[PDB]
């Protein structure tokens, strides 16, 4: 029954509008892509102190509704609705652990939920869309703050509609 | 509703609007004078339900009623497996007087027939990504269970059926959840889910298969 709302108190839309995930205690930093491992293109999601508010996301559920509830399984993606090149997934990558990364394919039903935490929301990843969720937090490696599973230590965000663009 | 048209006013007098802070978030279907059927994913702890509407402005709709409801019962197997068994019954606080613009509809007992053309109605998004000002209607045709399971396995379950996917790009879309799919004079389905974007050739939408639930609906309404 809990509807996810933006910083204006309005329900977050199902895919139609983009939003920034603004850390509640890191408004100076914002989501960006960075390199991980030996990869030559930046595919990992980090919280970058040089970009604020960072790359906006869309939250998508296949349900034919235009709001998002905390109980829904979601895809989260960067970029326009029309593109699936920015879709989040969680991928094992040493030495980060289970890192949030982008890829260019998308399941009908994504593996994330947005759940109330503290003064805002946390992103929770459910392997195999099962019952047990793993909190997404920050892992500091290589001078970067990677979004990655850090269960019990979630990064807490508020959700700001991206009407500045 | 994608590639539909304005409904003839009050031609779907079972249509219910579920509104939150004065904005529609799902539809439902009046199935008894005190009960609205909708998708379980539309559950809220309380509801404001608009009956007899065409536009969503009750102050411009003679014969309409805006009614409160506290109690709702989701199907006990909702979301196991994921997305399946997507129906709930909302008990209105008071029984409504039925009229020619507010009327219950009977539920199909027979399951959907592959190929049959049916009608879906709602206030959800149009092809242009805007919301309509009045209730929209469109025809979509039932697709076989073989095609529905090929496209949607591993999430196809027989509490669902598929309709649409024509060259005509007629479909339901976001904001149509919980609304009716009428086949051959009876309520056959509820708008449930689909692949985005709406209106893709060869991709039908998924509807709650209400023929599977007639006993649970009757028992819940009578209890
Ligand atoms: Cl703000
Ligand atoms: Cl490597």
């Amino acid at each position: 029954s809990s509807v996810v709302v933006d910083t204006n108190g309005q329900p977050v839309s199902n895919g139609a509008d983009a939003y920034y995930l603004v850390p509640v205690s890191h408004g100076h930093a914002g989501l960006a892509l960075a390199k991980i491992g030996n990869e030559a293109e930046p595919r990992a999601v980090v919280l970058d102190p040089h970009h604020r508010p960072g790359l906006p996301v869309r939250f998508e559920s296949p349900l034919a509704i235009n709001i998002i509830k905390e109980s829904y399984f979601l895809n989260i993606k960067f970029g326009p609705s029309s593109s699936d090149s920015g879709v989040w997934d969680v991928i094992q990558q040493d030495p980060i652990g289970l890192a949030v990364k982008v890829t260019d394919t998308k399941s009908l039903l994504g593996p994330f939920k947005v759940e109330k935490e503290g003064e805002g929301y946390k992103i929770v990843y459910y392997p195999e869309r099962g019952q047990t969720g793993l909190d997404i937090g920050l892992v500091h490696r290589n001078d970067k703050y990677y979004l990655a599973v850090k269960d019990g230590e979630p990064c807490v965000f508020k959700i700001r509609k991206a009407t500045d663009e | 509703i994608i590639n539909g048209e304005d409904c003839s006013p009050h031609s779907q007098p079972w249509q219910a609007a579920l509104v939150m802070e004065n904005e529609l978030f799902c539809s439902g279907v009046l199935v008894h004078p005190q009960w609205v059927l909708s998708a379980a994913h539309c559950f809220q702890n309380s509801y404001t339900i608009g009956l007899g509407l065409h536009s969503l402005e009750a102050d411009q709709e003679p014969g309409s009623q805006m009614v409160e409801a506290s109690l709702s019962v989701r199907h006990p197997e909702y979301n196991r497996p994921l997305l399946a068994n997507d129906l709930m019954l909302i008990k209105l606080d008071e029984s409504v007087s039925e009229s020619d613009t507010i009327r219950s509809i009977s539920i199909a007992s027979q399951c959907p027939t592959a190929g049959n053309s049916c009608l879906v109605s709602g206030w959800g998004l149009l092809a242009n990504g805007r919301m309509p000002t009045v209730l929209q209607c469109v025809n979509v045709s039932v697709v076989s269970e073989e095609v529905c399971s090929k496209l949607y396995d591993p999430l196809y379950h027989p509490s669902m059926f598929c309709a649409g996917g024509g060259q005509d790009q007629k479909d339901s879309c976001n904001g149509d959840s919980g609304g009716p799919l009428i086949c051959n004079g009876y309520l056959q389905g509820l708008v449930s889910f689909g692949k985005a974007p709406c209106g893709q050739v060869g991709v039908p939408g998924v509807y709650t298969n209400l023929c599977k639930f007639t006993e649970w609906i009757e028992k819940t309404v009578q209890a």
